[PDB]
């Protein structure tokens, strides 16, 4: 993304908090700084002598770059054998975020229609050049010619068609047929969202249109991935690798996702902000997430008791309240283009009409 | 040239196309407006025979493939269903779907005859339970309104032996026995004497009462255009 | 005739060499590889085993490396691994309009030409009885067809509007019937409880489906529906080559298979014809694990072995170098019905052209 | 909209019986599938012997006729689906 751009800003939220809260309850003095990447870290082979490492928080934990990772660490059977954990301060499950929101003109190809415009110019053209060599005139005759495709009711006459009226029945007739066919195979084209959970057989095997990824390198990938026999959806996930959560945010709402795995009380607070992603009623893998910590120290039993201080009491509860309480032919969404196409003509015709106003 | 005010019914009666036709001025202005109405009607009316045949009594359980068991955010009414408090259907339910047992969990219910009270009277909407057993009550039921939704399509469809101690020399002699039952219509016998049980062109049989709606409007309009 | 034999050496390569020889690199044990002779994988005969099954329960063998289905009566006798790959079960299928004016309408044609000058000449008739109506009614019926706002003159005789009436009304309803036809001519198998797996008295043309014997599939099957068995015992076939030969040549219209076994052999047909019922939807699913004797030591090596296959993608790598990704999965708009509708238009202003010189 | 609904009911209209000997759907019935036989007969004996007919045999005695004639007038008048008889007899009726 950028060689080279670092500045200090301003850092809030709930893990600040919490970092503050440990600051009055236990004194220490901290420095406060973001890991380069936006990966949780994952056991990766390095390029030589066949050694598996870590990156992100763990590759600058265990390198000396860093001395404590406050963040929502999910505890496995890698992690917790290398470095010591703490009391875990966070319940919190898994959920899928899915979308619960008809080719007529600019979704449908043009082919045809510039091709019934140019047939009905040809027609009319044809038209007068037989009423110039009978066997407002230019006016009425496309009056006539725009009133047959009409279909509608019109307070027109009929046209001295002696020699023509063969070739007015025959595209009367040929517009009707067009527009028959037209009716009758949208409505044979236009005649299953829902994930609802992994135990799904309709996502054993997806295709192009169930579309479901996740965080790339992440400790939830890392639980998929020890799922053995998830193997498809690991190479559904893996193709669609996104970097942080806010383009998955992106993506999902701009109609280019249809389910996303992410945790349940972040989603409900998103749906509260946005009434555009709102999940289903499932919860799963109850993980608990603390704070990874350093080797033997009383430190790390101060931080754990400071823990269980925050524990005790009803901060979690507090926190809980100030962040997770806080709460703020459809024609609705599928005809919005539609009507946008429809105003558009009605403003072009308007325009035509007062221009044809003033000029004459 | 009667269209100063009344520009509103020679608006909209050029949807049906059956309406009277109106001399337009010289000079090309209501034409170009009367067309593009025209083929808003058009695709509007090709909209309606769309939506006509995607609508294309009936139940409303399916089975196992229902698209309101998963989540009825779908549909208007809610529902609910639950099966006996820590029993043997739980756990059948959490070898097939651990999210089943996720959505009885919250709904779950006391007794079986308390659940057929429920039902009867509108304290459930639902409940699992095995076919024969229902199928058996159905045929003595009161009111005679109970016909079994499904009896094994998507479902377990499962049968009952005799368990003993893992080591019983007695098993294969009960096993004899019980070839010795199924051989001869014995136990069919039992399942008869035990179990038993009694009791196109008309797809418009919703439209003629939006047909009777539409006749209440216009007679409603009338009224008021005759009162006025 | 006799149980006599010899010990052939033969070459061995594919997905599950491969893993025996990344076994052999990592747990670092010498193979020991030779076939079966017994059979396929396995169905217990009056309590006796055979194929691997036979092999591993008696004492025969230590490990199956080799691939093997996972059911019940086999997660009973031996202890499996974990399920490195998802290959369920799925149903191999045989896989094997000009206009709407000349093939559609061709007897009710003239019959309906007859019927337009019928009322044609009732026109006249009524029109010389009692102002355009004494030859020139063609025009003023084929427009009365349609109904496209074409006013011609103003009707005082009851009579004629009364047909006009009538002619609109069958117009009306030769329209509805022309929209339900386009509406009509617009899988086979979607799901374990279909009518045509139960009964081939479905449709009319007969057909037959069968699986594999000495499997685990017929116990799978024998498990849910006996009477698919029995069915399947009436269909019986020879083998998997004797039903791709079935298949190829048309003798056999549907079997029974793995799901990922059949993906491949779609992939590596020749005009991608073989397809599958969609991709293995609403089956089983189920997976292949390696099976090893009750109380081997050996198991959790070969446990972490696989996790440390599967968790780097190493086993994504060999599924997808061994698989095959030329034939893909299920392979408004018209070309041919308006063509020839231009067709007759060019007809229709040659005609107009003969009309219009003479 | 009367006669649209008209051109939509013909689009939905474009079989007498399934006809499946083991059909699910067919197996077990609802309120629409209509089938009986002779009470107390024979091939009831024949279908009590087996153990895939249970449910038609809970079906069928919910119908159970004396006579053949009351089913032939039952199946005359298009109220049954499904009726277990002789084949001559059938081939001489039609
Ligand atoms: C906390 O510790 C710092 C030294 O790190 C000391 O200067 C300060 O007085 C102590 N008191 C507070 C602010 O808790
Ligand atoms: C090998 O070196 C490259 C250098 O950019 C590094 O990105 C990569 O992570 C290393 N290991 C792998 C996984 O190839
Ligand atoms: C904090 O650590 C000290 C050792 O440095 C230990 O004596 C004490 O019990 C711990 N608890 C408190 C006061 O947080
Ligand atoms: C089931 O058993 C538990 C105790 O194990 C009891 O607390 C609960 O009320 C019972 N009811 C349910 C949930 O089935
Ligand atoms: C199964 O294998 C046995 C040999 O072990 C063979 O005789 C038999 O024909 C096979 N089963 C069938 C029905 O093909």
């Amino acid at each position: 993304g950028s060689p080279r751009h670092t500045v200090p800003q301003c850092c809030y939220g709930f893990c600040i908090d919490l970092l503050i809260k440990l600051a009055r309850t236990m004194n220490f003095t901290y420095e406060v700084h973001l890991v380069a990447d936006g990966k949780f870290g994952t056991q990766e082979r390095v390029n030589n002598s066949n050694k598996k490492e870590w990156n992100g928080m763990m590759g600058e934990l265990l390198s000396g770059q860093a001395d404590m990772i406050v963040a929502p660490l999910t505890i496995n059977n890698e992690r917790a054998q290398y470095i010591e954990f703490s009391k875990p301060f966070k319940y919190q499950g898994l959920t899928i975020l899915v979308k619960k929101e008809d080719s007529f003109m600019q979704p449908f190809q043009s082919t045809l229609w510039l091709l019934v415009g140019l047939s009905v110019h040809v027609v009319a053209v044809m038209l007068y050049l037989l009423d110039r060599f009978s066997p407002l005139t230019l006016s009425s005759a496309m009056w006539f010619s725009w009133g047959v495709l009409l279909n509608s009711g019109i307070g027109e006459g009929a046209p001295r068609s002696f020699s023509a009226r063969i070739l007015g029945m025959v595209w009367a007739g040929f517009a009707m047929i067009i527009v028959a066919s037209y009716t009758a195979n949208l409505a044979a084209f236009l005649v299953e969202e829902r994930i609802t959970g992994i135990n799904d057989p309709r996502l054993r095997n997806p295709s192009d249109k169930f579309i479901y990824a996740t965080v790339k390198q992440s400790s939830v990938d890392i639980y998929f991935r020890r799922q053995v026999e998830l193997s498809t959806m690991y190479r559904h996930m893996e193709k669609h690798n996104y970097e942080s959560a806010a383009e998955a945010i992106q993506a999902v709402r701009d109609n280019k996702l249809h389910a996303f795995i992410w945790d349940s009380a972040v989603l409900e607070f998103e749906a509260s902000q946005k009434c555009d992603l709102v999940t289903t009623g499932e919860l799963f893998f109850r993980s608990g997430f603390g704070i990874g910590m350093r080797k033997d120290s009383p430190w790390k039993q101060n931080v754990s008791l400071s823990i269980l201080k925050s524990h005790e009491n009803g901060f979690m509860e507090d926190l809980d309240k100030t962040w997770v309480r806080y709460q703020e032919t459809l024609t609705f969404e599928n005809m919005a283009g539609v009507f946008m196409l429809v105003a558009g003509g009605i403003v072009a015709g308007i325009f035509l009409i007062f221009i044809e106003i003033a000029y004459k | 040239s009667f269209t100063i005010g009344k520009a509103i019914w020679l608006l909209w009666g050029l949807v049906f196309n059956n309406s009277v036709p109106v001399q337009n001025p010289k000079g090309t202005t209501s034409k170009i407006m009367v067309s593009v109405w025209a083929f808003f009607a058009v695709i509007f009316l090709a909209s309606y025979t769309a939506n006509l045949a995607a609508f294309m009594f009936v139940d409303q359980v399916t089975g196992l493939s229902d698209k309101k068991f998963q989540r009825p955010h779908d549909y208007s009414p809610p529902f609910r269903f639950g099966t006996v408090p820590n029993g043997s259907t739980e756990r059948n339910i959490r070898n097939n779907y651990p999210y089943m047992h996720q959505y009885m969990t919250r709904f779950n219910q006391r007794g079986v005859e308390d659940a057929l009270v429920s039902l009867k009277t509108g304290k459930l909407d639902a409940f699992i339970y095995d076919a024969a057993v229902l199928n058996y009550k159905a045929g003595r039921d009161e009111g005679c309104k109970l016909v079994t939704i499904g009896s094994g399509y998507i479902f377990a469809t499962t049968g009952y032996g005799i368990a003993l101690q893992k080591g019983s020399p007695w098993k294969r002699q009960i096993d004899l026995a019980l070839l010795q039952f199924v051989g001869d219509g014995e136990m069919e016998e039992l399942e008869t004497l035990w179990l038993t049980g009694i009791c196109s062109s008309q797809l418009d049989i919703d439209n003629m009462a939006g047909v009777f709606y539409m006749l209440a409007a216009a007679m409603a309009l009338s009224l008021i255009t005759f009162i006025w | 005739s006799t149980n006599e034999g010899m010990n052939v050496k033969k070459c061995c390569k594919g997905f599950c060499i491969d893993i025996l020889k990344k076994l052999s690199r990592t747990v670092k044990f010498t193979y020991d590889l030779y076939l079966v002779t017994n059979g396929k994988h396995g169905k217990k005969v009056n309590n006796v085993w055979n194929g691997m099954i036979g092999e591993v329960v008696y004492q025969r063998a230590v490990m199956a490396v080799g691939s093997l289905t996972i059911n019940e009566e086999r997660s009973e006798v031996v202890d499996f691994s974990v399920p490195f790959v998802e290959t369920g079960i799925s149903v191999m299928v045989s896989r094997s309009p000009s206009a709407f004016l000349e093939p559609f309408s061709a007897s009710v044609w003239v019959m309906m030409f007859v019927m337009l000058l019928i009322v044609s000449a009732i026109a006249v008739f009524v029109f010389e009885y009692f102002s355009f109506t004494i030859g020139k009614a063609i025009w003023l019926l084929w427009g009365l067809v349609f109904n496209n706002s074409v006013p011609v003159q103003n009707p005082k005789g009851t009579t004629s509007k009364i047909m006009v009436s009538v002619w609109a009304f069958f117009a009306v309803i030769f329209l509805a019937s022309y929209t339900a036809n386009l509406a009509a001519f617009m899988d086979q198998v979607t799901g374990l409880s279909d009518k045509k797996f139960q009964r081939p008295h479905d449709y009319s043309p007969p057909f037959r489906f069968g699986t594999v014997p000495n499997g685990s599939t017929e116990r799978n099957i024998r498990n849910n529906y006996p009477y698919m068995h029995q069915y399947m015992t009436r269909f019986n076939q020879r083998g998997v080559e004797d039903a791709l030969v079935s298949l190829k040549t048309g003798k056999l219209d549907a079997f029974i298979y793995d799901a990922a076994v059949l993906n491949y052999k779609a992939g590596r047909d020749e005009g991608c014809k073989l397809v599958t019922i969609g991709s293995g939807y609403i089956f089983a699913t189920t997976g292949y694990g390696i099976a090893l004797q009750k109380g081997s030591p050996w198991k959790r090596q070969i446990d972490l072995a696989l996790l440390q296959f599967v968790g780097d993608g190493e086993m994504e790598e060999l599924e997808t170098l061994w698989l095959t990704g030329i034939c893909h999965n299920e392979k408004q708009l018209d070309i041919d019905n308006m063509a020839g509708v231009f067709y007759m238009l060019a007809a229709a202003m040659a005609l107009s052209l003969i009309t219009f010189i003479w």
